[PDB]
């Protein structure tokens, strides 16, 4: 419920955010 | 804003300025969501270091932070000082930025074992010492 | 577009993979 | 499988076999999943890309791979590959993963600028090139 659902919106805009930076740093 | 933060840091496409822009606004929307969950979760002070550490390990942050500190230290010109032309110069491998991009855009250039030829390329904190000639 | 929700969990996927592989490869460094 | 993929590699969890299970299971469902895709979708293609390149850059894939190649050589072993006291042992820093697995929990080994002290620390191919004695 509320608990997880608020959880599972930070893990994927945190695997985002390491996403876009991965993307910067590598060739 | 962007036309002095792209000229300090020799930054020609006005498109690399927005895209940090943008990240500098996801890691503030994401710090504000980690502060909105119950401070009696695991999960917060979990990921709110997962952010520190990773926004460390980028460089982006030098100095030791806490999550309210994101908002004064994560600006689009932390980011860009990691990218590799900046480091370049901070290192005294090139006498300006504007030759840094030069020595990276003809392949004189090496980080960690691979060629960088694109100057938007940011270095990371495990890489800042393996910046090399291929000479 | 017809291919929007396709794109979107493959995009969702790969960003989930990229941080799956970052954290067992990661380090406690904490600057001064 | 478990049982003979951490007696090879001297992984001490049963977790670690997991994680690394599931993530040869996130790269099948996610190159299947691509696959479906129209040919001609640029989408497609960056994203094929992209996911080749982070497992070269892992090392996870040492040789010049497509996506249909990613069935065979993305395996949990070819993760455990990457744990440095494998690496260490590849590279004959030590005479055994054990002995690996030692000097990394005794604090002797260092990874381009950080002490490592965790055998279940993996080594991307940008960091292979940089494992040192303390």
């Amino acid at each position: 419920g509320p608990l997880q659902k608020a959880h599972s919106e930070i893990s994927e805009l945190y695997a985002n955010l390491v996403y876009k930076l991965d993307v910067l740093s590598s060739v | 804003r962007d036309t002095q933060v792209m000229r300090t840091y020799h930054i020609q496409n006005r498109e690399d300025y927005h895209k940090y822009n943008r990240i500098c606004g996801d890691i503030r929307r994401l710090a504000n969501k980690l502060s909105l969950l119950p401070p009696t979760d695991p999960f917060r002070r979990k990921h709110e270091q997962l952010l520190l550490d990773k926004l460390y390990a980028m460089g982006v942050l030098t100095t030791k932070s806490k999550i309210s500190d994101l908002e004064n230290k994560v600006t689009v010109s932390a980011i860009c000082r990691r990218r590799l032309p900046v480091i370049m110069h901070r290192l005294k491998m090139a006498e300006t930025i504007q030759d840094a991009v030069k020595f990276i855009e003809q392949g004189h250039v090496r980080v960690g074992p691979n060629l960088i030829n694109d100057p938007a390329y940011l270095v990371t904190r495990n890489m800042e010492d393996y910046v090399t000639w291929v000479d």
